[PDB]
């Protein structure tokens, strides 16, 4: 029973830490690819203009 | 069993978020410099 209780303690602590870190990752997410896509359409439009010229 | 299962699931989805964010920073910086150079070229051509 002591083993089970301590294991549950560890499980709860690990769940807390993993959820916290993954939520931090989610918060940091998407800025890079948003700006990346913006730059990509900008460059593609540049290429289209140059080709038309 | 529950601890190991959900910890592994957390590991995979943490790694998924890591993949989603990661190298995109390097690509953003690379195209930042690329637009720097492209704007330099366009400025030079328009000045000419």
């Amino acid at each position: 029973k002591q083993k089970s209780d301590e294991w549950a303690k560890k499980v709860e602590t690990c769940r807390e830490q993993l959820q916290e870190e993954i939520d931090r990752l989610t918060v940091e997410k998407e800025k890079k690819q948003e700006e990346l896509r913006e730059l990509r359409e900008r460059d593609q439009k540049e290429q289209e203009e140059k080709d038309r010229r | 069993e529950s601890y190991d299962a959900l910890m592994k699931d957390q590991h995979q989805k943490k790694q998924e978020i890591e993949e989603e964010l990661a190298k995109i920073i390097e690509e953003v910086d690379t195209l930042k410099q690329l637009f720097k150079e492209i704007d330099e070229e366009k400025q030079r051509e328009r000045e000419l």
